[PDB]
């Protein structure tokens, strides 16, 4: 669970990087 | 010696001379070229 | 009978090796009253050190460091750690753009004859045998001391940094000998 | 934790009034321990005094070579932290619990 | 290709009227470095220095150290014209003009060393009304010192 | 000279009710003290607007300069009519009188909203022939945000031991 | 973040402290006259590189004293040699002087100055006693710096219950007074010309002894050699900045904390620009070639790159070595880049282009290594108690 | 081929739209604004002279 | 005889000062306390001693050799931010004699307010330096002042100045350098043109206002539309994403959560630059080091995140006790125009047993069972035998280091 | 290149707002693509009108 803590830390550009949009991600 | 704000500044130790030359042009390659071909006839300037 | 020079004498001891023979040009000491009548043959001085002696030798240290700083950009740069089994062998970043590997011996071996006026305890401090034994990589090494069996490493055009080591052996061979496939 | 008892020992009293919790005891031990013990100046001589002590005992014909070896040694040695650095290192360590 | 010594040689061999283009030609040395401007004033003639500051007054914002180095170069030229014996002394009018340009650019920000250098430059010309005016100007700005009185009595 | 021509070339930029001026004042001959011209503009315009919106400095012996950084329409012509009034009143003090003048407005550039207002004057030879120093540099400095150095760091004071008594009386 | 900045400073603290002391030891040796009066620190997350630059160039104005017995406190700078001379003179009077006549002047003048205050009459009958007064003023100023080192805080004199002196409360006439000590070559005047004619006078060892044994001119040589007045630190992340401010504000006063490096900011010229462990941390979106070219144009003096010894970091440092050496033949010769340390040849590095480094990863990094006494954090996270830790660094001066 | 194989149609449409939008923004910002500085100059430049 | 004067600028001619927030409520807070009554009892003890030795009176009912003369009863106060000097002037005027004020500020423009106070009384009662409030412990040490007053935010001098920023309704392009002193770096025009979208959101969320749904909308408008010539193009972009700015400007009497997103962005961007989260957290925790035993600390709070920081520090610091919190009087909001949410937090220091007072109200059963686990598992342990830990001890000197101070 | 080329050597007054920085980000030894140039605007003929 320690790796998911840095997901709110990355910049918005290379955040969703295998997909172009962030709307159709898992929420 | 006065200075006007658009004059040619000649550096010290050097003096400018005027040379009047002529060549045929058919025998020469011409004057100086900027970029030469990459990858007999000489330039007149050299 | 050695005449003072600043040109190293290159003795080719084989293919890709040679021998750098140059000598570090000893200077006379200062003639102040604290250097005079120094007991050299005793080596066990018990004379009281006045603070005037320590301030005189402080100015002599600044004079000697100012002399050694003028030759400092002409020195070598120890880049790999020296190995010490009797001899001291390291790698050097020369001020010519070359990577050499030289050896430093403890005892004296001149360029013409072995006869000298130094002991083994003297020349181990003169020729940098005590120096190169105690220093690691990233420090200076003098060019004025003689270097034995200096071999220049081969050079390529492209940098070997950020190169993959998972290439095959016959293309790593072609890459290191400057003729890539 | 009653304030009369020490922290490493354990109090035998069962009362609640006039006592702090161990989360609060860990706060005041991280808070109150900011000071450095006084460095003895006269106990350890300076490094310039120690090298000039050794240069007086050397032969004056050999003094030029000891300066060259001392200049060419670019390593300061084992770099211990200065007390200005040790105060800043513990200032970050005392702002949060060890866990 | 060129160093600062060759640039100083080009400045010291060129005439005074050529102080304006070369300053505008190599202005990368003067636009941000007051140390380079002080070194380039201290290494040339005083007339080339006042020509350089007259060229730089329309482009940059010169500091008090610039006029301080200019008055120092003028005092050194006075010393050289005392010691050697040829050439003319620095005129008092150029010293008063430099001090007036410094006091109009920087008001009450110049040191009293500027006034001391101005009095030492007005001393060999024996211009005493200039010394009286400088004393009145320095007394009006609440800075009146004793070496200024010494140099004004020398004037 | 017997006549005096003053050519002013504005550079205007308009973005929906604001203006942005850049006036390069240029005289016709040498001898006109433009340091006294600019200090008339600087005293007049400091009471009206702050120096964060405009600058004014000398670029030549016969040329000056003045800008304005994107203020409203009522504020911008307030500055230009104050500059062009201190322009003539400085030249009236030289011994001249305004004979004729005209103004020219240029259209926009083909991709930007930039105009050029050419304003020209013509004078003629009319006149037959212990104050307070207010010191300011030629090229002004920008006061953006707080001051880096304190207020007393600009002025210089002598030491107290070197101070002398005043030999002129001060009332 | 600030939780990552705690673990970055507690784990890499002594490692980056030793890596910066290794580079400043060579910089003080190779360039002895350099005093960085203004300092820029690019990527100053934690202020370790600013703290060592305070320790190297100003060991006397710190809050806590340095351990004087270490080799790391023997620098070659003019400000460091001035502070080492005072600590050496303390060891000379304590150890190399067996006569207690130094004590006899001290306890008499303590007893003399105490009894003339309220019991004995005035000092007017005793003539030529200015040797007592000018020492007691100098001994009083020695007491002022004594209480700063005991309290580890400057401006402690206003904390005490002594009365504040009337006149100049704000510090206006002390910061704006004309110094009579700075005299440029033209402001000197009207002296005996034999002093300016006879050159080469102080070449004797006796006249050098009186040059160092007096301390009135040493303070005059230190007020001109102001080591660190304005320091500029650059850090974008707020987690590193609020912890880098906690490190620096106790020992390095008046440090300006910029948040971003602008292309506008290269008009400010600093004496020393330190990019310590910051070239590798630049993201791939930002052009690293523009940043290291901007950092060179902000240097009056020395530009220092310090990085960890790694394969990716050495390629960054060698590219930055090639990008700045590309700026050689652009203009004035006196402002061209020179490599002071480590590589002295200014060609391509032979270890970067060696034959052996193709298939051997060990023969690729032209680096050095610094040794340090590791803390409890590093011996907890590495599971082995290392009383001497090893930090390998690649540097470029 | 794995990165277009993973993406859907609307994701590739959003990628192409953001690429063209950032491209035209970069082109209009390098055609309108020059010399970097991360700020427009806010003032017309002073008049240059022939030197 | 020519007197030289520097010409005044428009920010210097039309300079306005800051109004007094509260004068009688501050003087009971920053002066009154246990440090004040034993001071006032020491003045009465010295008055009856003066008539005992034989000094001339009135009929009425009752370190070293250079600095042997030390001062009497005087009550030393530190002002971290003096601003216009009204809060610094109320201590020295209403306190009469035996009081002192040391004033600090970030801006050098507060030297004008420091100059006007010395002309009334100075040299021995006022002292000024130019530094941050977080650098106070580094230049005064522990247990230095009998009282410390802390203000926060922007003065009215810096608000109306067009060169200092903070102008919203001027209708002209000025540079948005909105910072309190030169000790900080870039201003808001240079910040918003260089900050990324992720770094701007993480800096806005630290101050409580403009939460994650609102902070990402304001950061989208900045990072997509940033050719920023002046403040006017910024204020059009800010008011286009959120609502328009209120008519009160920076001082809005409305609710905190009901304020528009434009005011929440500008009030937090002011806090991002000068770093008021770090300056107030370190300004409070250093003040409890610099205070004497049973001293007084006064901190003014005008923002809801500041109310969390003052409340959050006094509950965890093992010397701080909140004496009382006073809100602003309703008459000072009309004539002076202050924020209605302005509170005054008067914090006192404890000599010992500060947690015994706080365990009276805040002690739950789950905190009692957590305290049993931390003693059993030993989570209150620190470090003693490590390398930097062996050189650290408490404030009282040991027997090993008293011998060190004899020779040093 | 002729439309953007300044005639002769020209310098102006310097202030802290106008900088013209050397912040290029590429090599100084290459000059291909570094000249100031206008975009070619050809007006329409009367047939196009
Ligand atoms: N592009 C960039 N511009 C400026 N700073 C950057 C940067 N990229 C990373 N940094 C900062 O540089 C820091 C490097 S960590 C190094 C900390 C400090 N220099 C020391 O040696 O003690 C990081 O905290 C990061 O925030
Ligand atoms: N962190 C800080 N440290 C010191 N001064 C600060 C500061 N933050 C703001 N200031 C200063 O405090 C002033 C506003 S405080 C406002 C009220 C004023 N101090 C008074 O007592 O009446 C500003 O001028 C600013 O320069
Ligand atoms: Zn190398």
């Amino acid at each position: 669970r320690w790796a998911a803590k840095f997901y709110g830390q990355v910049t918005f550009g290379p955040r969703n990087y295998p997909y172009p949009s962030s709307r159709w991600l898992a929420r | 010696e006065l200075y006007v704000p658009g004059q040619q500044i000649i550096p010290p130790g050097l003096t400018r001379y005027r040379v009047d030359v002529q060549y045929q042009g058919n025998d020469f390659d011409g004057w100086w070229k900027s970029t030469t071909r990459q990858l007999s006839r000489y330039h007149a300037r050299t | 009978g050695h005449m003072p020079t600043d040109v190293p004498r290159l003795v080719k001891t084989g293919n890709t090796r040679h021998n750098r023979l140059i000598f570090p040009l000893q200077f006379p000491p200062a003639t102040h009253k604290f250097n005079r009548a120094f007991v050299d043959a005793g080596y066990q001085r018990q004379r009281a050190i006045t603070p005037a002696e320590m301030l005189v030798v402080r100015q002599e240290v600044e004079q000697l460091q100012q002399r050694v700083m003028r030759a400092a950009p002409k020195y070598l740069r120890v880049v790999r750690d020296p190995r010490c089994h009797g001899k001291v062998q390291a790698d050097f970043c020369t001020p010519e753009g070359d990577l050499v590997s030289g050896r430093v011996y403890r005892r004296f071996y001149g360029d013409r004859n072995r006869v000298s006026a130094h002991s083994t305890m003297r020349w181990q401090h003169i020729g940098g045998w005590k120096l190169l034994k105690r220093i690691r990589r990233g420090s200076l090494f003098p060019h004025n001391v003689p270097l034995y069996a200096v071999t220049k490493h081969a050079q390529i055009d492209f940098p070997n940094t950020l190169l993959d080591t998972k290439h095959s052996t016959v293309e790593q061979t072609a890459m290191q000998y400057n003729d890539p496939m | 934790h009653k304030p009369g008892e020490s922290g490493l020992q354990a109090g035998s009293s069962t009362t609640i009034a006039g006592k702090e919790t161990w989360s609060q005891f860990s706060t005041k031990m991280r808070y109150g321990r900011r000071r450095i013990r006084v460095i003895d100046v006269a106990a350890k001589m300076s490094y310039e005094y120690q090298m000039l002590r050794k240069m007086c005992k050397r032969r004056p014909a050999m003094r030029q070579w000891a300066v060259r070896d001392d200049f060419c040694d670019m390593n300061p040695g084992v770099v211990i932290m200065s007390p200005s650095m040790q105060a800043a290192f513990m200032k970050v360590f005392r702002m949060k619990e060890k866990g | 290709g060129y160093t600062f010594a060759d640039f100083l040689r080009r400045l010291e061999r060129s005439p005074d009227s050529h102080m304006a283009p070369l300053y505008h030609e190599h202005r990368e040395l003067f636009v941000r470095r007051h140390d380079m401007f002080a070194r380039v004033i201290s290494s040339v003639t005083w007339s080339k220095g006042v020509a350089l500051v007259a060229a730089a007054g329309y482009t940059q914002a010169v500091n008090v150290t610039i006029y301080r180095a200019l008055l120092a170069r003028m005092l050194l030229h006075n010393r050289h014209v005392r010691q050697c014996g040829a050439g003319s002394v620095v005129p008092w009018s150029a010293a008063l003009r430099t001090y007036s340009e410094a006091i109009a650019t920087h008001g009450n920000a110049v040191p009293t060393r500027m006034t001391l250098s101005a009095l030492r430059l007005c001393t060999p010309a024996r211009q005493w009304v200039a010394a009286i005016s400088l004393l009145m100007l320095s007394q009006a700005n609440d800075k009146l010192t004793l070496p200024m009185l010494i140099d004004a009595a020398g004037c | 000279p017997d006549v005096c021509v003053v050519q002013v070339c504005d550079h205007m930029q308009h973005d929906q009710g604001v203006k942005r001026h850049a006036l390069t004042i240029t005289y016709g001959a040498d001898g006109f003290q433009l340091r006294s011209l600019i200090r008339r503009v600087r005293r007049d315009l400091e009471r009206q607007l702050s120096s964060t919106y405009w600058q004014c400095y000398q670029t030549n012996e016969r040329a000056a300069f003045f800008v304005t950084t994107k203020v409203a329409n009522g504020t911008a012509d307030l500055l230009t009519t104050s500059v062009t009034q201190q322009l003539v009143e400085h030249t009236e003090s030289m011994g001249y009188s305004l004979a004729s003048s005209y103004v020219t407005l240029s259209p926009d550039v083909v991709h930007t909203s930039v105009r050029m207002l050419i304003h020209n004057f013509t004078f003629r030879r009319s006149r037959r022939v212990s104050e307070t120093i207010e010191a300011e540099p030629n090229i002004p400095t920008m006061h953006v945000g707080p001051r880096r150095e304190p207020l007393n760091a600009a002025e210089s004071i002598p030491p107290r031991n070197e101070r002398a008594v005043n030999i002129w009386t001060v009332d | 973040s600030t939780n990552d900045a705690i673990g970055y400073f507690l784990f890499r603290g002594a490692a980056m402290y030793a890596g910066m002391h290794r580079v400043f030891f060579e910089l003080s040796k190779q360039l002895p006259h350099f005093v960085p009066k203004t300092m820029l620190d690019f990527g100053a997350g934690t202020g370790t590189a600013i703290l060592v630059a305070k320790e190297v160039y100003d060991p006397g104005s710190l809050a806590y004293p340095l351990y004087r017995s270490l080799r790391q406190t023997m620098q070659g700078n003019d400000s460091s040699r001035t502070h080492q001379l005072s600590e050496l003179r303390y060891d000379l009077k304590r150890l190399q002087r067996n006569n207690e006549e130094k004590k006899k002047v001290r306890f008499m003048a303590v007893a003399a100055l105490l009894e003339r205050g309220e019991v004995d009459p005035a000092d007017l009958p005793e003539d030529l006693k200015r040797e007592i007064a000018e020492v007691a003023t100098a001994a009083a100023t020695a007491k002022k710096d004594r209480l700063v080192r005991e309290a580890h805080a400057r401006y402690r004199d206003v904390v005490d219950g002594t009365e504040w002196e009337s006149g100049d409360p704000l510090g206006e006439v002390r910061a704006s007074t004309e110094d009579p000590e700075d005299v440029i070559d033209g402001e000197q005047g009207d002296g005996g010309d034999d002093g300016e004619a006879a050159k080469g006078r102080p070449k004797t060892w006796w006249e050098k002894l009186i040059d160092v044994e007096n301390e009135t001119a040493r303070t005059r040589a230190a007020r001109r050699l102001r080591p660190l007045q304005e320091v500029t630190a650059v850090e974008p992340s707020p987690g590193m900045m609020e912890i880098g401010t906690m490190v620096l504000h106790d020992d390095v006063p008046n440090v300006t904390w910029k948040r971003y490096l602008l292309p506008e900011d290269e008009a400010i010229q600093h004496d020393l620009v330190v990019a310590a462990y910051s070239l590798s941390e630049i993201a791939t979106s930002e052009n690293r070639r523009r940043i290291v070219q901007q950092l060179w144009k902000m240097t009056k003096g020395v530009l220092v790159f310090v990085e960890f010894a790694n394969l990716n970091n050495f390629n960054i440092l060698m590219e930055a070595r090639d990008w700045i050496l590309e700026e050689k033949d652009v203009g004035l010769w006196d402002w061209q880049p020179t490599i002071v340390a480590p590589c002295p040849h200014e060609h391509r590095c032979p270890l970067r282009h060696c034959k052996t480094g193709v298939k051997r990863k060990r023969m690729r990094i032209c680096s050095t290594e610094a040794h340090y006494r590791s803390t409890f954090v590093e011996v907890w996270a590495r599971h082995m108690p290392l009383k001497v830790g090893i930090e390998p660094i690649s540097y470029l001066i | 081929w794995f990165m277009p194989y993973l993406w859907s149609k609307e994701e590739k449409a959003a990628r192409q739209k953001s690429m063209l939008a950032d491209l035209e923004e970069v082109e209009r910002r390098k055609n309108e604004h020059s010399s970097g500085r991360s700020a427009p100059p806010r003032t017309s430049p002073p008049p240059q002279f022939v030197r | 005889m020519k007197r030289i004067v520097v010409p005044h600028r428009w920010s210097e001619m039309n300079r306005v000062e800051h109004p007094p927030l509260m004068m009688k409520q501050l003087f009971q807070g920053v002066c009154g306390g246990l440090r004040w009554l034993e001071t006032k009892s020491l003045a009465q003890y010295l008055a009856v001693r003066a008539i005992e030795e034989g000094y001339p009176s009135t009929p009425g009912v009752r370190s070293l050799q250079v600095t042997k003369q030390k001062r009497l009863v005087s009550y030393d106060v530190l002002d971290c931010t003096l601003g216009s000097g009204y809060h610094a002037g109320a201590v020295l005027e209403n306190g009469g004699p035996y009081t002192r004020v040391v004033a600090l500020d970030c801006d050098h423009d507060a030297m004008h307010a420091a100059r006007d106070l010395v002309e009334e009384f100075g040299g021995d009662r006022f002292r000024f330096y130019c530094c941050k409030m977080s650098e106070a412990k580094a230049m005064f040490g522990e247990r230095s002042f009998d009282a410390i007053m802390i203000d926060g935010g922007v003065s009215d001098t810096q608000l109306e100045d067009p060169e200092r920023g903070f102008l919203l309704d001027d209708e002209g392009g000025h540079r948005l350098d909105m910072r309190f002193g030169p000790q900080m770096g870039v201003g808001a025009l240079e910040y918003l043109n260089t900050v990324s979208q992720h770094t701007l959101v993480s800096s806005l969320l630290a101050y409580g206002l403009l939460e994650y749904g609102q902070a990402m909308k304001m950061s989208r408008a900045i990072t997509r539309r940033k050719p920023f010539v002046d403040s006017r193009e910024v204020l059009t972009c800010i008011e286009q994403a959120g609502d328009e700015l209120p008519e009160g400007g920076w001082r809005s009497q409305g609710s905190r959560r009901k304020s528009p997103m434009s005011w929440k962005f500008l009030t937090s961007l002011r806090c991002i630059i000068n770093n008021e989260m770090y300056e107030l957290r370190q300004g409070i925790e250093n003040a409890l080091l610099m205070l004497r035993d049973d001293g007084r600390l006064v901190v003014f709070s005008r923002l809801p995140w500041e109310e969390r920081l003052v409340r959050g520090t006094v509950d965890d610091h093992p010397h701080a006790l909140l004496s009382y919190v006073e809100d602003i009087s309703i008459d000072d909001v009309q004539i002076y125009g202050f924020t209605r949410h302005a509170k005054m937090w008067v914090i006192t220091r404890a000599a010992s047993s500060a947690y015994a007072l706080k365990n009276t109200t805040t002690l739950t059963e789950e905190k009692f069972r957590e305290s049993s686990v931390r003693w059993l598992t030993g989570m209150y342990a620190g470090q003693t035998h490590g390398f930097p830990a062996n050189n650290f001890t408490f404030e009282n000197f040991e027997r090993k280091e008293w011998v060190t101070l004899r020779r040093n | 290149r002729a439309a953007m080329s300044p005639g002769g050597f020209s310098t102006g007054a310097v202030t802290e707002e106008n900088f013209q920085p050397k912040a290029t980000g590429e090599s100084h030894r290459v000059t291909r693509g570094k000249a100031p140039k206008v975009t070619m605007e050809k007006g329409p003929s009367n047939l196009d009108r």
